């Protein structure tokens, strides 16, 4: 399984691009595709999404009505129409999958991302500590402050745990918490009291220095939280 | 509308999977299925190369319409415990060798096969289609030797117009559900090329006294 | 041969013969034990009410 | 001026008043009895095809209960029938005896698919497809019938004389609406006995009784609904070009109990046919013999 | 000499018979005399799920007590969310001839076997978003009537060979195979440590096996037509065993006899299946007139009725909770009564 995007470069601003995400290796029509963009020195922003069979497409507020998504289920490849590209829309678009059953792992496998430049009500998360010195073997802990309570009435809790390691995509780490993505080791662990959360990783490893991403996933826009980075 | 951003994208998958299980169902609605029940080993394999793992559905299409013939006779289980899955099939062929009667007797074999069928709980409304196959081999096993030697009460003469005018009135007399389903019986053999013709000509009988049943016309 | 199929019929006879079976009375004294010591944890025997039942339509 | 345009009384008038009303019971009480058979057996609703033989018994029974509460009303009870409530009596009658041949015609290419297109007619019509079918029938139907209550005066044209207050020449343009719907009956009809004459002819190659059990039942069907129908339209097509002098007028009151001689033997004829309403009359009794 | 062979096997049928009566002092039915009736159970339809086009022959829940899977003979295989009622999985299969279908207690694999003497397993939990068939478990020469997964890696199939038989699923092959019986194994169903099984077939005759033996234990030879549903007490010593002759029948495994029967004078059709709810006091049976009848197991009466569906039940589950009861019948809907 694999997604490569293509698109990018230096655009006039105001000018217009099609980014084009080609999906190989998974049965593309029935996974509802995100686009998720991250400004130069910024954390993670939510850009656009289309669902299984483009039923429901939402945006951004940056967004809406100056993007347009659209998916190519024969052709399995999804694209980005971006019209009048303002110098604030320098950034790295990903292309992240997301299928939605009960018991899904939603937001799983991430794109690689094409550096774009161009030329010159919300649930708002807050990950307080901007950075967390660390030593390689000890016990961390990363803390996300929602400002509202993500605890539905169905039992879930729609907040998504990211881990984005230096010169990589933001790989899942915990979905609707204390839950685990399929393929992460043990040691991760995700704590919450439906309004104020934790990431608890227990037998830390250089493989963990990476930016620490809360997501709510409760309504869209789908806020993510700022940057939590942990320093050898 | 309380449901959650995963909840209502949940639902959308849901009515997703019913409109492909409604477009899936529509298409194998539009199917004819024909459960192939002949006794033995005879006759059986002739009309499956003629019209083209226990169950072999041998599927095949004439004049835009799609038959599935579920050839089940290489089961060898108790029959009564899984022949209500064929409950609701379009017809029933079934399959006599007409010159298995010198060869209990197999041709007596092939009636309590007819009879256990055509009266069977769920067969009540499935017309047979009846193929009584080997006529071409039928004509010579008749001037060598008469019916007399499976048959008993037999009163006409051993020529073959009048013996096989009587072995198919002796199935057609084993159903007792004279008003509910009809027997459509074909003389067939290996050298004939109609029996494709002769089950879309007998099918198409079945559907629609089947769809006047549904308009309650009949 | 069938000498060999019903030696077969024998050794199952002759190894089922040799279990030791308490009497009903006490086979199913248990079997009421464990319905009377479960009866609390049954929601279709006892009907759990609706804030704890999850289907509610 | 609405009581004098019919001039019928003397020793006829309770004939004509007591057969609105023995015929006008007995079809009230024979189409709620199907209407009741199709809706509590509950496996006949979702069948598409009994809605369209429920509809006419649905379309049928308001056919015969305002055509009973309006016609000894105008003959024996002499109204006030005033200006604006009459023409809704003379259009819930005529919507209810166009929804019924239009339901006639709606079972009939019902039936036409059955041998047109005989292994997918299950797939061509469900029982969505059956109700947004009948959906457009009933309000077209509606739409036609009661057109000059909402506007229309008959001030500067003359307005015809068999039924009051009532334009001559929508009389021209609701017969010839009529006449489709018979042209699409009498086609239809004949194209399914047609095409199973095709087939008959196509299985018996190979080595007669489902035309002839069709035309015994197709034929009596066309002739119950010609033998009364006809009738009431060939001398209403009579009344445009001569003004009647003699009492042909007469003679059209009493063939207007015609059209409710045909509201009974509708479900005697499509509904007691159907072999499925006959083993449920049969089954609904015993859930009411307690 | 054979003679001989039919006689020695009698003489050891009778010293299973005498054991058997010299245990029985007093019956089930002497000792619940003074106990409290669970009175009349009605339960409300809470879900009924569409979507289904065929007959469904077999559900089974998961273990979360949410989440069921559901064959049926349009060849597909609907895998429900019971709470808000959403097919999470569609799975199409190679064939519509399905008789069965399981759910992995994990919750990963789905298998489903029929008519074709095959046994597929589904993978749900996967990458790539699909539903794709882990292995096929090919052996069996009759139709595939039961499977039932003992853990993600081992599966208990019974067929219409007269055998059931144990599988590996990592490579498909029959690791045990569990001969003795004379007719089609038509039910079978897992005790809770999942050490032993019972397999009810059409020889009015329902077993015992020792899964990790291989050899039957205890042969139940107390009905008299064909034995067309099973399934466990709670407590893993008894069992109950749906028949064609229209009654259930409570056996139990310490005393190696049957305890009960239950039978009523207005049912003669057969029953499709069984399962006891949760503290196995209920016992739910699913009859071929259209019905489901809730049966108490220390007394015999009838408690409540499941009506409802307009065709044969032929399958049912109660959640490993015991909150719910979704019974699949002939019709093309399943029916959530809690
Ligand atoms: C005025 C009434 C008391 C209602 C009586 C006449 O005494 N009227 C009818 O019985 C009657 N009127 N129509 C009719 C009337 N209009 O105006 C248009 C189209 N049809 C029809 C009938 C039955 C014929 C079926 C069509």
């Amino acid at each position: 399984v694999q997604l490569v995007e293509s698109g990018g470069g230096l655009v006039q601003p105001g000018g217009s691009r099609k980014l084009s995400c080609s999906a190989s290796g998974f049965a593309f029509s029935s996974f509802g595709m995100h686009w998720v963009r991250q400004a130069p020195e910024k954390g993670l922003e939510w850009v656009a999404y289309i669902s299984s069979g483009s039923g429901t497409i939402y945006y951004a507020d940056t967004v809406k009505g100056r993007f347009t998504i659209s998916r190519d289920d024969p052709k399995n490849t999804l694209f980005l129409q971006m019209t009048s590209l303002r110098s604030e829309d320098t950034a790295m678009y990903y292309c992240v999958r997301s299928i939605y059953y009960y018991g899904s792992s939603p937001f799983d496998f991430w794109g690689q991302g094409t550096t774009l430049t161009v030329s010159s009500s919300d649930i708002v998360m807050t990950q307080a500590t901007s950075s967390v010195p660390v030593t390689p073997g000890e016990s961390v802990s990363i803390s996300c402050r929602s400002s509202k309570s993500l605890l539905h009435s169905n039992g879930n809790t729609y907040l998504y745990w990211f881990l984005q390691r230096p010169g990589q995509s933001p790989q899942l780490l915990i979905y609707r918490m204390s839950n685990l993505a399929s393929g992460v080791p043990d040691r991760f662990s995700g704590s919450g009291s439906g309004t104020a959360f934790t990431l608890t990783i227990s037998r830390l490893e250089a493989e963990d220095v990476g930016v620490y991403y809360c997501m709510q996933h409760l309504e869209y826009p789908l806020t993510f939280g700022a940057g939590t980075k942990l320093e050898l | 509308c309380t449901l959650s951003a995963e909840d209502k994208a949940a639902v959308e998958r849901s009515k997703m999977i019913d409109r492909n299980l409604r477009e899936d169902g529509e298409k194998a609605a539009r199917e004819v299925k024909l459960l192939l029940l002949g006794a033995g080993e005879s006759g059986k394999s002739t009309i499956v190369k003629q019209m083209k793992t226990g169950i072999v559905e041998t599927h095949f299409t004439f004049k835009d319409l799609h038959f599935k013939m579920f050839d089940v006779g290489g089961q060898r289980s108790e029959r009564k415990k899984w022949i209500h899955c064929f409950e609701g099939v379009t017809a029933i062929i079934f399959c006599v060798a007409l010159s298995d009667y010198d060869l209990m007797n197999r041709m007596h074999e092939s009636m309590k096969l007819f009879d256990s069928i055509c009266n069977n709980k769920w067969f009540t409304d499935t017309s047979i289609i009846l193929f009584l196959n080997k006529k071409d081999l039928f004509e010579e096993k008749i001037k060598k030797s008469p019916l007399t030697i499976c048959y008993p009460e037999y009163a006409g003469s051993n020529t073959y117009e009048e013996a096989a005018a009587y072995i198919q009135c002796q199935f057609e007399d084993l159903n007792k559900r004279k008003d509910t389903k009809e027997i459509y019986t074909h003389f067939t053999c290996a050298t004939d090329t109609k029996n494709v013709q002769f089950v879309f000509d007998a099918v198409t009988d079945v559907i629609i006294k089947n769809n006047l049943k549904d308009c309650g016309l009949f | 041969a069938s000498i060999a199929q019903a030696r077969k019929l024998v050794e199952q006879l002759k190894m089922e013969a040799n279990i030791d079976r308490i009497k009903v009375s006490k086979a199913a004294a248990d079997l009421m034990a464990y319905c009377e010591a479960h009866a609390k944890e049954d929601p279709l025997l006892t009907p759990v009410p609706a804030s704890e039942n999850p289907f509610r339509e | 001026p609405m009581k004098d345009y019919m001039i019928l009384s003397g020793p006829q008038k309770t004939a004509v008043a007591v057969l609105c009303t023995l015929l006008g019971l007995l079809s009230a009480l024979e189409n709620v009895a199907v209407l009741y058979l199709i809706l509590s057996s509950h496996q006949l609703r979702r069948k598409p095809s009994y809605l369209f033989i429920g509809s006419l018994a649905g379309a049928d029974f308001l056919a015969s209960v305002v055509f009973a509460c309006s016609f000894v009303n105008f003959h024996v009870f002499h109204g006030v029938d005033s200006k604006a409530v009459f023409l809704l009596k003379i259009g819930s009658v005529t919507m209810t005896f166009t929804a019924s041949v239009g339901s006639l015609l709606l079972t009939a290419i019902d039936r036409y698919l059955c041998l047109r297109y005989p292994p997918s007619y299950k797939a061509l019509l469900t029982r969505g497809r059956a109700l947004v079918t009948l959906g457009i029938m009933w309000v077209l139907s509606a739409l036609v019938s009661y057109l000059p209550l909402m506007g229309w005066t008959c001030c500067p044209r003359p307005c015809s004389e068999l039924f009051p207050l009532i334009p001559n020449d929508y009389l021209l343009s609701w017969l010839l609406f009529i006449a489709f719907l018979f042209s699409g009956i009498i086609y239809t009809y004949g194209h399914v006995l047609w095409k199973a004459h095709q087939h008959v002819a196509s299985l018996s190659g190979h080595q007669m009784r489902l035309d002839v059990r069709l035309a015994k039942t197709l034929g009596l069907v066309l002739a119950v609904l010609l033998i009364c129908w006809f009738p009431v339209l060939a001398l209403m097509a009579h009344s445009l070009a001569t003004t009647l002098s003699d009492q042909v007028k007469k003679a059209f009151a009493f063939c207007s109990m015609l059209c409710l001689i045909n509201s009974m033997v509708n479900p005697v004829i499509y509904a007691l046919r159907s072999g499925e309403i006959r083993s449920s009359a049969h089954h609904c009794l015993a859930h009411w013999k307690k | 000499e054979l003679d001989q062979l039919r006689q020695e096997a009698e003489q050891l049928k009778n010293q299973i018979r005498d054991a058997r009566k010299a245990c029985a002092d007093a019956t089930l039915s002497q000792i619940t005399n003074n106990i409290d009736p669970v009175g009349r159970i009605q339960m409300r339809t809470r879900r009924t799920l569409r979507g289904h086009l065929a007959k469904i022959y077999a559900m089974h829940w998961g273990t979360d007590s949410r989440l069921l899977v559901s064959a049926s003979q349009d060849g597909k295989l609907i895998i429900w969310d019971s709470y808000t009622t959403n097919k999470v999985h569609a799975i199409p299969l190679r064939s519509s001839w399905v008789m069965t279908c399981a759910y992995a207690p994990s919750g990963n694999y789905v298998a489903c076997g029929g008519l074709d003497n095959i046994c597929s397993i589904y993978n749900l939990k996967t990458r790539e978003g699909n539903v794709r068939v882990s292995r096929e478990l090919a052996g069996h020469t009759g139709y595939l009537s039961c499977c039932r997964f003992l853990d993600d890696n081992q599966i208990v199939t019974s067929s219409g060979d007269t055998t059931c038989a144990l599988w590996d699923i990592e490579t498909g092959q029959q690791t045990t195979t569990f001969t003795g019986h004379t007719g089609d194994v038509m039910s079978l169903s897992l005790a809770p440590d999942t050490r032993l099984f019972v397999s009810g077939a059409c020889d009015a005759s329902a077993k015992l096996w020792d899964v990790r033996e291989g050899m039957c234990r205890q042969t139940f030879t107390g009905h008299e037509s064909d034995i067309n549903a099973i399934c466990f007490f709670p407590n893993g010593n008894a069992f109950a065993t749906g028949s064609d002759d229209a009654t259930c029948r409570l056996f139990d495994l310490r005393a190696d006899q049957e305890l009960m029967t239950y039978s009523h004078d207005n049912i003669i059709c057969g029953i499709t299946s069984v399962s006891f709810s949760k503290s196995g006091r209920l016992l739910l049976a699913g009859y071929d007139d259209f019905n489901c009848n809730v049966w108490d197991a220390l007394k015999a009466d009838r408690a409540g009725v499941l009506a409802g569906h307009d065709n044969r039940v032929s399958c049912l589950g109660v959640t490993d909770d015991g909150m719910a009861v979704a019974t699949g019948s002939w019709d093309s809907f399943l029916k959530i009564w809690n």
